[PDB]
RNA sequence: UUGGCGGAAAGGCCUUGGGUGCUUGCUGGCGAAUUGCAAUGUCAUUUUGCGUGGGGAUAAAUCAUUUGUAUACGACUUAGA
RNA sequence: CCCUGAAAAUGGAUGGCGCUCAAGCGUGUUACCUAUACUCUACCGUCAGGGUUGAUAUGAUGCCCUGACGAGUAGGCAGGCGUGGAGGUCAGUGACGAAGCCUAGACCGUAAGGUCGGGUCGAACGGCCUCUAGUGCAGAUCUUGGUGGUAGUAGCAAAUA
RNA sequence: GAAUACUGCCAGCUGGGACUGAGGACUGCGACGUAAGUCAAGGAUGCUGGCAUAAUGGUUAUAUGCCGCCCGUCUUGAAAC
RNA sequence: GAAAUUGUUGAAAGGGAAGGGCAUUUGAUCAGACAUGGUGUUUUGUA
């Protein structure tokens, strides 16, 4: 959601040109971050390996109003509120190893070739 | 020795086509060495293998084969028509392909 | 275990979809014939979708047969299952979708006793 | 039959060579064309200069930068004539065109390799004696190519080095032919002569 | 009921096939295959190797041998459509090949349970090979370079056109 | 393409197997189609065709 | 390993010396089977990662501050241990 | 045959590249390429002509043999698929989960459609023979309701601060 | 006095290649045979190998070759500026 | 608790649209057949 916004030098960190400072959004998001850190210390987490594993924002129901336009017309003036959720997890070690067995199917010609190689070399 | 080739090299040129409609069921093969239908009549009925490679190993190998045969001659210049069990993937236009000497009449 | 049959051939294994069902969401992909006066699909221009017709019909020795070689017969209980007692090599039972699990075990036991093939012997099974 | 085929472009006709080479690339043969400044076009120099001026008139009116590009080098003229005969707007056409590189002169990757000719595109074999023809280097430097003389100087240096190579090669092959003639008329030579070698 | 019934059931009795008219006449081999001919194996494990042809077997197969002392090809049977009959001819009179037949080569077919997860020769076969090859090599020693020819492999070089080559 | 001299796929236009659903009439036409097939008398074919007829084509006698 | 030559896109060509392996130039000895009558029957080069153990070297850019030879904003030109 | 005669407006078209003892023009001889056309075969349907009530087992609107044919707007006719409700039947399915909904999972039909598996869910619903109709939507600047791109855009600059 | 070309005929012989195998007890027309019988005579059988699993195949996404203009409507004519 | 429309995650493609038809490569995913009656008892729970 960035069309026709201004350009700035502080997007060089992220390789973009269009960046902003949405102060109200930052206030709400950092309040939720503080609440999640409080929930994590209440649950008894390490509080130093935490990274934000999940976050999403989607749309709440709109809040409406009306606009007075020329020649006596009415239009809408609607707020688009947000539902925000986020999950912080501890950063763990490497996940897993030891993949599937991968049972092999070989024809008689392939088996004879492998046996011939094993005989013919050491 | 240093050479072990028991086949004849060929090139997969195109499908059988009109000016604007192609037919993937019949492929056109340029066998090297032959420049006339009378010399191309030797190669009728011979097996053709298109041999290619893949990343995923399937049954002990990373090399997959598509089999077919020569059916008839095409044109005046020794191009032949070839039919395969599954048709050639059309990105192989200009790819090398192998014409084996069996079933032999000599 | 089925009756011997010729090789099953489908003349058109692809599903006939309505023109522009990919284009618009209001157009479902159930087949409707184009009755428009300028329709390229109705006029059968080259490069457009094909239409269903009687020439695609399956062989009468091959029609209504499953790839196993039987015809599907829907069953709801043991009395419906018992109708296929003398016709095991031509029909295969299929338990209806609305049968409970404690009845499904009974139908599977009776079908295994009678030698009847069940095409869905895994519905509502707990493990 | 070959991995890379190096074609000496001297004395060849542009369209006939391009129609040979385009079919070779579409069949999958790798082609490099050297000495592109010595191609020939049938017709008067004034006719072909008028043809290039008629081509040079054509450009997009509202912005000349997006119009047809009029390339001036002889190799790029040959590339234009060949891209006309390859269906270049498809992936098959792009994959064909990336099997080709065309040069003025003979660069150092290819000055030590073997050059071939195409006899069905050679000017002395195709044109009637008496018809007039052009040189592509002369036409190209008439329409704006800047590097006609530096290519001539580099080609003079390369020809001097190649003649120095060929003198040693001729002396060595005369020694080998002398030894083969003196080691002939032995029993193995007569048996090979009976068997055809 | 979920489905009602079929009004007629098809009969489950399988019919008999009609009496065929496809008798088996024996194979008519091509004219270049006479016993004693040097063949080139086109396919198989020993492809590109030159062997000698001895006897036409019952299942349209050709009995061949290397000899085993020359190029290591044992007594074997090959398909006639997978060889090239060269013009080089040796005489195989003096070899008793009537012992071999289709039952002489039996694979002793393997059950489905015996799966080779990771991983021998008949003594009758090995002295039969030793009997026949010493009779072949005496005929090989007459004309020169045949032992070297049979030991060397066949391969196509650059510029070899098989429609123009004579074997 | 065929230059057709007639209308393709046209019905014969003569009514067989009568449109009534009377079971006794169907039994009667079964009996008389057997008789018309095998007794090689023209009477059976005539009455078999007359059994198919509609009400206005069967006036009272 | 010695000596040259090559700048058009040189990145390659030639040469001196010794080592080492093979030699089908010629004559011998042993081996090969069973992949079962064919199944590309697998031998190439392209990029990356992770291990070893052996060398090699110890930076800048951007934001922020500043400038006004620049400038709608970006960008540009300056300065700052 | 070629040339002069022969002048129009964006840059330009033997289709393009290009072609000069042609890849041009006139003419002749062969070989070759391929249409849903022709020949043969298989399968689907339609139409026509026939055979077959004998016993056992069913369906005589059934089964079987033979031949020909298949374009289609306006329009006509036939055979079928689907929906709400009604009579009959399956002593049908179901809280051990009915209906509904989701499912680049499976099967059947040329198709309208039908069936199954998994998830969600919570109280009724289905097959067959018939009856009945407020019975099938992509459009009508259709009706009601909901939602997009535009778009974090136009803009939120009169009345001295 | 011949040959050969050209055209035409053979119920003359013969080699290679491709696609198809419908039907499902018997009945028919024939052929070779003194006969038993046999056969290429009203539609494919015989022998062998590999695998028995995602290998063939189905579905779906992508890539490639060629093709494919937006539907409905009025209209002689619609992709229509 | 459907669709339009949206967020996150996952997979995939993308040089002036996208979407479709025939065919195949590649990746992912998936159904079916695989017992059969059988000489036979090399047999246990002895049939
Ligand atoms: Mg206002
Ligand atoms: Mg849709």
């Amino acid at each position: 959601f960035n069309s026709s916004i201004g350009r700035t030098a502080q997007g060089k960190e992220f390789g973009v040109t269009k960046a902003r400072w949405p102060a109200k959004s930052v206030k709400f998001v950092q309040g939720l971050l503080q609440n999640a850190a409080a929930n994590a210390e209440a649950k008894g987490l390490d509080a130093t390996k935490l990274y934000v594993s999940h976050i999403q924002v989607n749309q709440a129901p709109k809040q409406r109003r009306r606009t007075y336009r020329a020649h006596g017309r009415i239009n809408k003036y609607e707020s688009s509120p947000s539902h925000i959720e986020l999950v912080v997890t501890e950063k763990e070690e490497a996940v897993a190893k030891a993949a599937e067995k991968k049972v092999v199917r070989l024809t008689s010609r392939q088996r004879g070739r492998i046996a011939a190689q094993k005989r013919i070399a050491a | 020795a240093e050479s072990h080739r028991l086949y004849v090299k060929g090139k997969h040129l195109s499908y059988q086509r009109s000016k604007r409609v192609n037919n993937p069921n019949v492929s056109l093969i340029k066998i090297e060495g032959v420049a006339t239908p009378q010399d191309a009549q030797f190669y009728l009925g011979k097996r053709i293998a298109y041999v290619y490679r893949a990343s995923k190993e399937v049954r002990g190998s990373k090399i997959r084969v598509m089999w077919g045969k020569v059916t008839r001659t095409h044109g005046n210049s020794g191009v032949v028509r070839a039919t395969f069990r599954n048709n050639l993937p059309a990105k192989t236009f200009g790819a090398s392909v192998r014409i084996f000497l069996y079933p032999s009449n000599i | 275990a089925s009756l011997p049959h010729p090789k099953i051939v489908k003349k058109h294994t692809k599903k006939f979809k309505r023109h522009h069902s990919d284009r618009y969401h209001r157009v479902a992909e159930n087949w409707r014939k184009q009755k428009g006066i300028d329709s390229v699909v109705r006029r059968r221009f080259r490069g457009n979708i094909s239409q269903p017709k009687i020439g695609y019909g399956s062989n009468k020795k091959t029609k209504f047969l499953s790839p196993s070689g039987h015809k599907t017969f829907l069953v709801a209980n043991v009395k419906d299952l018992e109708t296929l007692t003398m016709h095991t090599k031509t029909y295969a039972a299929e338990i209806a979708h609305n049968i409970s699990a404690k009845n499904r075990v009974v139908i599977l036991a009776r079908a295994k006793a009678l030698g009847i093939k069940v095409t869905n012997p895994k519905g509502r099974l707990a493990l | 039959v070959e991995p890379v085929v190096v074609i000496d472009g001297k004395g060849h006709l542009v369209g006939r060579l391009a129609s040979v080479v385009a079919k070779q690339l579409l069949n999958g043969q790798k082609i490099v064309v050297v000495r592109a400044e010595e191609l020939n076009i049938s017709g008067e120099f004034f006719r072909n200069k008028l043809k290039y001026h008629d081509f040079l008139r054509k450009a997009t009116a509202f912005n000349k930068t997006r119009g047809p590009f009029h390339f001036r080098a002889p190799s790029r003229i040959f590339y234009k004539a060949l891209r006309g005969m390859v269906s270049h707007k498809t992936a098959r056409g792009k994959a064909a065109l990336e099997r080709l590189k065309v040069f003025e002169g003979i660069p150092p990757p290819y000055d030590k390799k073997k050059r071939v000719v195409v006899p069905q595109a050679l000017r002395v074999l195709r044109l009637k004696p008496g018809r007039k023809y052009t040189t592509l280097g002369k036409l190209s430097t008439s329409v704006g190519w800047k590097y006609e003389d530096v290519v001539a100087k580099l080609e003079a240096k390369r020809k001097v080095s190649s003649a120095e190579y060929y003198a040693k090669k001729r002396a060595f092959t005369k020694k080998v032919a002398s030894a083969n003639a003196t080691a002939a008329e032995s029993d193995v030579a007569k048996q090979l002569a009976a068997l055809g070698y | 009921t979920a489905q009602q019934a079929p009004k007629w059931y098809p009969s489950e009795d399988v019919a008999a096939p009609k009496k065929t008219r496809k008798a088996v006449r024996p194979q008519k081999l091509r004219a270049s295959l006479v016993p004693g001919t040097v063949l080139i194996l086109l396919a198989g494990r020993f492809r590109g190797k030159r062997v000698v042809y001895l006897k036409h077997l019952e299942d349209n197969t050709l009995l061949v041998t290397g000899p085993f002392k020359v190029n290591g090809v044992p007594l074997r049977r090959v398909n006639a459509r997978y060889v090239i009959a060269t013009s080089t001819k040796v005489s195989v009179e003096g070899v008793n090949v009537e012992k071999f037949n289709v039952e002489y080569f039996a694979k002793e077919k393997l059950t489905k349970k015996e799966k080779k997860e990771a991983n021998e020769i008949k003594t009758e076969r090995v002295e039969d090979q030793k009997v026949v090859d010493k009779a072949l090599l005496a005929e090989i020693k007459k004309t020169p370079l045949l032992k070297q020819y049979l030991s060397a492999s066949f391969s196509l070089k650059n510029g070899d056109k098989p429609h123009l080559l004579k074997f | 393409g065929i230059d057709h001299t007639s209308k393709q796929h046209k019905r014969s236009g003569h009514r067989t197997a009568p449109k009534s659903d009377n079971v006794y009439l169907k039994l009667l036409v079964k009996l008389y189609t057997f008789l018309a097939r095998r007794t090689d008398a023209p009477f059976n074919k005539v009455v078999l065709k007359a059994l198919f007829l509609s009400k206005i084509n069967r006036p009272p006698v």
